[PDB]
């Protein structure tokens, strides 16, 4: 066969392994998820420094915190924005994942905390920037660099699917990097807990399932395609299916049909058209064998997954570090006051954040 | 070339999800 002795042993060895390590992970988590934290700082624990993002969600600032001198990311939320944007389940989900994972490469949420007019979540400064930049200025990444990278969101994606959460927002704008190299995964308010099917339309065009744009009730399955979509992107410096407007890119997803770079290796395409496979019953991540089909695949033959997950492989790229609160690597943003009225707001939609 | 493509697009930067 394809394994001899030995390999065959050490392989069912280290599956074994992951299935012990998740079971302990699942009752960790629940154990969290069931008695939570909460209220854990406020706002002038800590010196306002840049704002590092900013979208219809609110803004992320950096912020040292005034007795140890740490540098986070601070997440502000107009609680009455997020009213009228109808997240309030959202971002309430959102904070009760955040606080209840743990994971090397999920971000760690340090504080959260609410005032009258805003909610705040304080978690780890990451300050390697955003891959989706560092991708448009190399232009593609290697096949290893991307491998490095794909194999620490198979890992997010097999912890996270262990807990049933499935994520349904990868693509490079939400996935950050560390002063290490490592990637940081951040955006939890469209993840669910679903251990059957979900219908919400969610997700960004380029990265959205077929069965979500027809829809179908989907499953974690979802993931395993946008990972195929993220891969292809990483290595192609462009992501499969795209076009002027997100009908298209729809018409084009739905197809069956997906072309490649003249540059892919044969191993990326045969795990490629695994992962872009429009027929869920074929699709890996979603078969018997479940995500080995995807660890154990010729293109991540290279791949140690424990040291990866040790965080023992060297990173084939830094980002450039200055020091703690350098924030060179992300852009710059209009700087805006954050008011907080005197009269509390939507007290009761955020009672339990 | 697919980069032209790709370019004439006009989706090469930061893509928002749906609901936005
Ligand atoms: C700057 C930054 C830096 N360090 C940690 C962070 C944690 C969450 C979000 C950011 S963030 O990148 O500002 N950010 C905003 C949220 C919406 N999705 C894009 C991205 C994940 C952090």
């Amino acid at each position: 066969g394809h394994m001899g002795n030995a390999a065959a042993a050490k392989k069912g060895s280290e599956q074994e392994s992951v299935k012990e390590f998740l079971a302990k992970a699942k009752e960790e988590f629940l154990k969290k998820w069931e008695s939570p934290s909460q209220n854990t700082a406020q706002l002038d624990h800590f010196d306002r420094i840049k704002t590092l993002g900013t979208g219809s969600f609110g803004r992320v600032m950096l912020v040292k915190h005034k007795e140890t001198g740490n540098h986070y990311a601070m997440k502000i939320l107009d609680k009455q924005k997020v009213v009228k944007l109808k997240q309030i389940e959202h971002t309430l989900n959102e904070k009760r994942i955040l606080q209840a994972v743990n994971f090397p490469f999920l971000v760690k949420l340090e504080f959260s905390f609410k005032d009258n007019s805003n909610l705040y979540m304080v978690m780890e400064y990451v300050p390697g920037g955003e891959m989706f930049s560092h991708l448009r200025r190399i232009g593609r990444f290697s096949e290893p660099h991307a491998r490095f990278y794909a194999a620490q969101i198979v890992l997010t994606f097999e912890y996270l699917h262990s807990l049933d959460l499935i994520y349904r927002d990868l693509k490079p704008e939400n996935l950050l990097i560390d002063q290490q190299g490592y990637i940081q995964v951040t955006d939890f308010g469209f993840a669910k807990r679903v251990k059957g099917r979900t219908w919400t339309l969610c997700g960004t065009p380029e990265y959205l399932a077929p069965e979500i744009i027809l829809s179908k009730g989907y499953n974690k399955a979802v993931d395993w395609w946008a990972l195929g979509v993220l891969i292809y992107e990483m290595a192609a410096g462009y992501p499969p299916f795209f076009a002027d407007q997100p009908i298209q890119i729809y018409e084009k997803i739905v197809s069956g049909k997906v072309r490649f770079p003249s540059h892919f290796s044969s191993d990326l395409k045969d795990l490629l058209r695994n992962l872009l496979q429009v027929d869920l019953t074929k699709r890996f991540g979603n078969l018997k064998n479940g995500v080995n089909d995807i660890k154990n695949h010729k293109w991540f033959a290279t791949t140690d997954w424990i040291a990866i997950y040790q965080r023992k492989v060297e990173a084939p790229f830094i980002p450039k570090f200055k020091g703690p609160g350098d924030t060179s690597n992300f852009d710059d943003y209009e700087e805006e006051e954050i008011r907080v009225s005197i009269n509390e707001k939507c007290g009761k939609e955020f009672t339990e954040f | 070339t697919t980069y032209a493509d790709f370019i004439a697009s006009g989706r090469t930067g930061r893509r928002n999800a749906i609901h936005d």
